[PDB]
DNA sequence: AAAGTTGGTAGATTGTGACTGGCTTAAAAAATCATTAATTAATAATAGGTTATGTTTAGA
DNA sequence: GCTGGCGCGGGGAACACTCTAAACATAACCTATTATTAATTAATGATTTTTTAAGCCAGTCACAATCTACCAACTTT
DNA sequence: ATTTACTACTCGTTCTGGTGTTTCTCGTGTGTTCCCCGCGCCAGC
DNA sequence: AAACACCAGAACGAGTAGTAAATTGGGC
C-alpha cells in the first residue's frame, strides 16, 4: 500500500468523481490516497478512459531513487523531462 | 467504463456517517450537510459505512454503493447494527454450496463448532456432546470473562443487558461493549459478504439471519474487542460512544485482522 | 620551625606545586620583602600585620659585658605590629 | 607599600609562575606562618629573625582619651626580633 | 406482496411509510400486506424509515426503472435458514436436482421431459431446441441468424437488453422469495445461476419476441427502447408479482 | 523516507520557490517529494514561515490507517475534517 | 520574513543530476534551469547531494549562493563526464573533524597506522606489516591493476590498459569510458559526503600532492565492490549512449548498496586506525 | 593578485575571461596576472569560463559586494594540501601556537606581547583592551553605550551596526584566506568554529577602521542601520584596499611560526 | 606451479649518555648568649584619614 | 524478501567553566590621645643551629643502535 | 425526485510583462554532558 | 545584469447559476 496522488486539469467532472470514490478531493483538482499497485493501475486506468482534452498528471510511492514515480496524460506547460534516467518535469513557455 | 472494487484488505475499517444527506456528484460519494457542506468521502477506499440517525440517502448513492462493494449499515442508538445492504451477486456458488453442506451434517456441524471452540479458547470441548449444553458452557464462560477483565478494569459490572431502557443513564459498560461487538459485526459480515459466504447458515445460534456473523465474531471478539471497550468504560468519557468506535477501528488498523479473517474462515470450515 | 622546615609544610599542602619551586619562592619571597624595608619601603599585610621602621636617638651607648663607652649613631630599626587575626587566633587566653 | 600583589609580581617576574600559583604560594606563605605561631611554636627565620609568643601580666591601664583606668588584661602577643642580617639592612635605609 | 415507489422521498412521521413527491404529493402505507419494499430511482429514504423496515423484516429492494435491474438489496444472501438449507438440500443431491430440473423442463416447453435424462442430458435438450428456437424465430420475424454471437450488430444487443431485463425482475423476484440468486439447478456456479434458470423457464414468452420485434423497427438507441418496453410489459402484466409461485412450484419439485 | 506532497495556493512567490528548493513542482502549485520526517517538519516550518494569507496543505505517507497523514495552513474553501477519527475534507458553501 | 536555509542530511538525498547546455539561474528562490528556447526546469538542489555542470551552462552568482547555502555540491565537468572544477561552501566543517585529520596526516606512524587500514578495508585482508607506505602503494598498484585484468578477463571487454586521458581512446573504447565516468560520480559523492561531514578533501595519505588525495583514497576504498563491475557490464553491452547508461546503472549502484549512507562511518573507521578515539 | 567583476556576464571567447556587460561591454582578462577572481553579485559565469578557470588553476570564489560576504569557494576545503598542513602543524604545536599568537597580539595593537603569558591570558588581555575600546570609542563618537548584549532572535541599534561591521569583516577576511588558500576552521586565538582563523585574522584588523565606522553610522542613526553600515564598509574595502592588503597580513602572522610556509 | 632465497622496513629490545634525586657529609655562615643602665614598645577606648585586598563586571 | 519492533550511538543544546584589568566595597591599618609596665639594646668571643657545597652513587628517561622477522618479490627446479 | 450534460458566466488564481530597486536575511573565550532518531538484528505472507 | 517587490493585465480554468435531458452502462 503505497501513497497515490492524482492531479486533474481541464477534466470533466465525471473523472474528478470517479477518482472522489477512492482518493481524497484535498483541494482543487488534487487527489491524494494510499492504496495497492494493482489499484493503482485500475485508477489509471480510470484515468486514461474518463479524461478529455484536459491533462492529468498522477504520482506514486515506490522504492525507487527518488522514492516516487509519477506519469502523465495530457498535454501541459509542464511538461515531464527526464535527467539520464531522472524523471523531472520542466515548465514550457507560451 | 467499469467499475472493479478493491481488495478487502487495502481498506479503512469503518465510518460513521450522521446528520447529512447522501447525493452523488459526477460519480462520487459526497455527504451534503443542511449547513451546505459537502464532504467527499473516498467511499472505494472503505470496507464497511456505518449510516447513523439523521442519514438521507438516494437510490443512485444506493447503486454507487452497491458497485463499489462497500457495505453500507444503518446503525441507531447504542451502535447497534438496524439495516445493511449490499450487492447479491458478489458470491461463488461454491462456496455457498460448501457452507451449506456442511450445514446438512450434523456430527460435521459438531466437528466445526469444536474447532471454534478450540480457536477461542485454545482447549477443546468435552467429546460427545449436544449442542445446547455447548452454548451453556460458552455462556458461563462469557459471563467469567466479563467478571474477570471487569475485575481486572476495576469498572461497575453486575451483569449484561442487551436494551439501553434498563439502563439508568450512567451505565455506559454496555454502551461500550454494545458498540464494539456491533462495529465486530458490521467488519464481520462486510468480509463474510466479501468473500462470498452465507452469514445466514449458523452453527451455534439458529433462527437469526446473521448467525454465522454471530459465531465468526465470537471467534475473535475477546482477542482485543471487549478489553478496549472496558477502557473506555473505565474512563467514562462524556461521549463515550466515539471513542469505542475511533478505538476499535485502530484496533482493526493495529491488528490487521482483516487480512487474516479470510484464512481465519477458511480454517474454521476445515474441520467440516 | 626555621627556614626549611617551612618549606617542606607548604610543598606538603601544594601537591601540584613542585617541591623545588616552593624552596626557591620562600628564599625570594623573604629576599624581597628585605630588600622593600632596606629601601625604607613598608611592608603591610591585611589580617597579618605590617612591617615599620623606627628611627632610635644617637646617643653614648655602651659596652654592657665591659662598661666602655661605644658612640653610636643613628639607625633605624625593623619592627613587626600584630595583624588583627594575627592577634586574635594566637593568644589562646583571654 | 609592599603588597601581596608585588610579591605575587615578583614571584611572576622572577620564576615566571601563574599568577594563580604567585597569589596562593604568597597567600598560604603567611597563613602556615599563622598556623604555626597560633600553635604555640616558635618561628625562626635565619637571614630575617625571631618570631616569639610573649606572655604579659594583667598591668594597669586606662583610656587614654579621659585617663578613666581600665586594667590590661592578660594576653599572648607576638613579637619580632630581627636578626643582625636583617638589622644591618635597615640601620642605613631610606625612609621615604 | 410489494410496492413500487417513485420519484418520492421515503419518510416515516407516523408510523407509515410516507412517499413525499417534490410538490407534496403523500403516499401513506400501512407496513405490512407486503413483503418487499422496491424503490425505484428517484427516491431518497431516510434513515429513521429504513430502521422502522427494519423493524418489520420487510425487504428493501434498490432496484432499476420499475424492477428493470438490481442495484443492491438488503438482507444479503437469505434471512431465514430453513429455506436457504431447503434449497441446498435439493441442490446437492443429484437425485433432487434432476427432479426439479425436469420440473423446469415441464414449465419451460410445457412438455414432460423423457424418462431417465440427466441434468447434462436436459441441457443438451434445452441446448438444441432452444438454439433451434432462436433460428425460428429469427427467421419467423425476419432477422439476420448468425449464431447468437455478442461481444463485450443490433438484434444480439436488443436481445441482450431483454436478458438484463428479465434477469432484472426475476432476480427481484428471488429476493422477494428470499433465496439465494447462486444456488441454481441448469446453470450452476455462477453467481445468478438460479437467476438465469429462473430467467429461462419464461425468457422466450413475451421478452425476447418483443425484442425481436423493436429489433425489427431498428431504432438509434435501441436499447433504452427495449428496456422501456420491458419495463411497459412488467407493469402491465404484473410479471414480477407472478414469478413468486412460478419458484413455488419449482422449489416444491423436492416435495417439501 | 515518507512521501510528501505540498499543494500551495494564494503564497507569495518566495514559498514557491523555497518549496522547489526540495520538492518536484510537477503542477501549478503542487509539489511532491519524498523525505525524512524530520526534513519534512523543518519543510513545514517553512510554510508557517511564508505563507502570507495563503492556504497550503502537506500530505505524508505514514503507517496508519489512510496510509498518509496530511495537514493544513491558511485558510481554504476546502478544509479537514474530522470523521470519528478519520481525517477527510469538506467541501464548504458559499 | 527570513527563515534560516538549512541542509539536510546527506544520505537522505539524490545522488547526482547533470546540467548541460542552458543558463543556470535563481527564480523566487528556487534552483531553475531555463533553456535557449525558455522551458524552465525545476531542479531540486536541496534534494541532491551533487549536481554535475556539463558544457553549455552558465552559472549565475546568485545561483552558486543558493546551491552553496543548501550544501548541494556544483561540479563542472566536461569530455566524458571528468570531473573539472568544483565548488560549494567550505565552512561546512567543524573544527575537531578537520584538526583529527590533519593530526593523523602529519605523524608518520599515525600516517602508516590508517594506510593499514585502508588496505584492510579494500581487500578485505590483514594489510602487510614490515613494509614503508611506498612499498604498500606498490602493492596496491599491483593487487588494483590485476583486479582490472581479473575483471576484463572475467566480463571479456578487450584490455590494453587503462588509461585516464580520453584521448587515447580508440573510438569504440568504451571501457576507459565506463571506467572513468563511473570514477567521476563515485569521487562526486564521495566529495561531497567528505565535505558534508567535514574533513579535508585535499589532506589525503596515500596519494600526494593532487589536490583530492583523501577523496580517492576514499573512493578506492569502495568503487571496485559494486561500482567497476557494472562498469565493466556497461563496457560489455557497448551501446550508442554509454554515457547516459553509466550514470543510470552508477545511480542505481549508489541507491543499491547504500553507499552514501556508509560513507561516513567508512571515514570514521579509516581515521579510527589512530588509536586515537574519533572525535 | 585579485579581481572583483560585477554585473556581467563571464565567458571565454578569445582564451581570456572576458566580461559580457549589458551594453556589451567587454573586460579582457588574460588567464595569467590573477591568482584568484572574486565574482561579485550580478555575474552568471559559463561554462567555458569555469573551466579555463581550473586549467591555469585560478580559484574561483563566490564574494558579495566587494567582498562584503563569502557565499561558495572552488577547491572547497582547501587546495594545497602542504599548506593547510603548514597552518594545522603551526596550530597543533603549542610552542609554535604561542609564537603565532603572540604575533597576533604584536600587529593587533602594534605592542609586543608580555614574555612568559599563556593564550588564555593574552585572551583575557586582548579582551580587556577591546572593552576599553569599546567605551573609549563611544566617549569619542558621542554614542550611548551600554555593553554589547544582543539577542540572536530579535536582530538595540549600537549592537546591530557592530554585528553587520562584524560581518563584513569576516566577509573580507574570509575572501582573503582562501585566497591565501588556508583553512577558515584551522584556528589559533579562537578554535572550534569553522571560521575560528576568519574570527582571529578578523579581530586583527576588527578595531582599526570598520567597527569606527559602526558607532559613526550608529552616532548618524538612520532608519535601515544595516545596509548603510555594509555600504560603507564597502566603501573602506574598496578605498583601503584591506582585502588586498590582508594576504600579506596573514603570510606574516603564519611567518611569524618559523616553519617556513609552502 | 611450487619451493627457496632476499630483503628492507616496522616494531621491539638493548646500550648509552645525560640529567634528577636523595643521603651524608663540611663547613660556613648565621643565630644565641652571657652581662651591663634606660629607653622605649605596650597597652587599654574613639574618631577619623589611608589602603590592601576581596568582589564584581565588561571584554576575549 | 524486504519489511515491522526494539534496541543502542552520534551529533547537537545547557552548562560549566577560564583569564584581565579595572572599577568598586569595606573592613582592616595609622595617628594620636597616659602613665605605668615590660622588655630590648649596646659586642665579642665562645658556643650552637640551620643551611648548604659537594659530592656522588643510584636510577631512570629518553634516544641511538642493533636486532627479529614477515610477507611479499624474485630466482631456482 | 434526483442526477447529468451543456452553456454562459463570474472570478479567484496563476502566469507574464511592465516598472522600481538593490545588489543582503548579518553578532563569536573554549570544552563537556543529556536527548532522541537512526542503522541494524529477529519474525514473518 | 540578476534578481526580488510590486503592479496591472490576460488567461484560464474552477465553480456556479441557469437551462436541456436521462432514470441507463448489457449479452450468461
Amino acid at each position: 500500500m503505497s501513497m497515490l496522488v492524482v492531479v486533474t486539469e481541464n477534466v470533466p467532472p465525471r473523472l474528478r468523481g470517479r477518482l472522489a470514490i477512492w482518493l481524497l478531493e484535498v483541494r482543487a483538482g488534487v487527489y491524494v490516497g494510499d492504496v495497492s499497485a494493482k489499484i493503482r493501475e485500475m485508477i489509471w486506468e480510470q484515468i486514461a478512459g474518463l479524461a478529455e482534452e484536459g491533462n492529468v498528471v498522477m504520482a506514486w510511492a515506490t522504492n525507487t531513487e527518488t522514492g516516487f514515480e509519477f506519469q502523465t496524460f495530457g498535454l501541459n506547460r509542464r511538461t515531464p523531462v527526464d535527467l539520464d534516467g531522472l524523471r523531472l518535469v520542466s515548465f514550457l513557455p507560451v | 467504463l467499469p467499475l472493479n472494487p478493491i481488495p478487502l484488505k487495502d481498506r479503512v475499517s469503518m465510518i460513521f456517517l450522521q446528520y447529512g444527506q447522501i447525493d452523488v456528484i459526477d460519480g462520487a460519494f459526497v455527504l451534503i450537510d443542511k449547513t451546505g457542506i459537502r464532504t467527499h468521502i473516498p467511499v472505494g477506499s472503505v470496507a464497511c459505512i456505518m449510516l447513523e440517525p439523521g442519514t438521507r440517502v438516494s437510490h443512485a448513492a444506493v447503486r454507487l454503493a452497491a458497485q463499489v462493494g462497500t457495505l453500507l449499515v444503518w446503525v441507531g442508538e447504542a451502535g447497534v447494527r438496524v439495516y445493511a445492504s449490499g450487492q447479491p451477486g458478489g458470491a461463488r456458488s461454491d462456496k455457498l454450496l460448501y457452507q451449506a453442506k456442511l450445514a446438512l451434517d450434523e456430527d460435521l456441524r459438531l466437528k466445526v463448532v469444536r474447532k471454534m471452540f478450540e480457536l477461542r479458547f485454545g482447549e477443546p470441548a468435552p467429546a460427545r456432546r449436544s449442542v445446547e449444553q455447548l452454548r451453556g458452557i460458552e455462556g458461563s464462560r462469557v459471563r467469567a470473562t466479563y467478571a474477570l477483565l471487569a475485575k481486572q478494569y476495576g469498572v461497575t459490572w453486575n451483569g449484561r443487558r442487551y436494551d439501553p431502557k434498563d439502563w439508568e443513564k450512567g451505565d455506559t459498560i454496555n454502551q461500550c461493549i454494545s458498540a464494539a461487538t456491533s462495529c465486530l459485526y458490521g467488519v464481520t459480515e462486510a468480509a463474510i459478504l466479501a468473500a462470498g459466504y452465507a452469514p445466514a447458515i449458523g452453527f451455534v445460534h439458529t433462527g437469526k439471519p446473521l448467525s454465522f456473523v454471530y459465531d465468526i465474531a465470537d471467534i475473535i471478539k475477546f482477542d482485543t474487542v471487549v478489553p478496549k471497550a472496558f477502557e473506555i468504560a473505565r474512563r467514562n468519557p462524556g461521549e463515550p460512544d466515539r471513542e469505542v468506535r475511533l478505538a476499535c477501528r485502530d484496533i482493526f488498523r493495529s491488528s490487521k485482522t482483516l487480512a487474516k479473517l479470510i484464512p481465519l474462515i477458511e480454517d474454521v470450515l476445515a474441520a467440516g | 620551625m626555621t627556614k626549611s622546615e617551612l618549606i617542606e609544610r607548604l610543598a606538603t599542602q601544594q601537591s601540584h606545586i613542585p617541591a623545588k619551586t616552593v624552596e626557591d619562592a620562600v628564599k625570594e619571597m623573604l629576599e624581597h620583602m628585605a630588600s622593600t624595608l632596606a629601601q625604607g619601603e613598608r611592608i603591610e599585610i591585611r589580617g597579618f600585620g605590617s612591617f615599620s621602621l623606627h628611627y632610635r636617638a644617637p646617643r653614648t651607648g655602651r659596652n654592657p659585658k665591659t662598661g666602655d663607652k661605644v658612640e653610636l649613631e643613628g639607625k633605624y630599626v625593623p619592627h613587626f605590629k600584630p595583624g588583627k587575626e594575627l592577634r586574635d587566633r594566637a593568644n589562646i587566653y583571654g | 607599600a609592599l603588597t601581596k600583589a608585588e610579591m605575587s609580581e615578583y614571584l611572576f617576574d622572577k620564576l615566571g609562575l601563574s599568577k594563580r600559583d604567585a597569589k596562593e604560594l604568597v597567600e598560604l606563605f603567611f597563613e602556615e606562618i599563622r598556623r604555626a605561631l597560633e600553635n604555640g611554636e616558635q618561628v625562626k627565620l635565619s637571614g630575617f629573625g625571631n618570631f616569639d609568643l610573649r606572655d604579659k601580666n594583667q598591668r594597669p591601664g586606662r583610656n587614654p582619651k579621659t585617663g578613666e583606668d581600665i586594667p590590661i588584661t592578660a594576653r599572648r602577643v607576638v613579637t619580632f626580633r630581627p636578626g643582625q642580617k636583617l638589622k644591618s639592612r635597615v640601620e642605613n635605609a631610606s625612609p621615604k
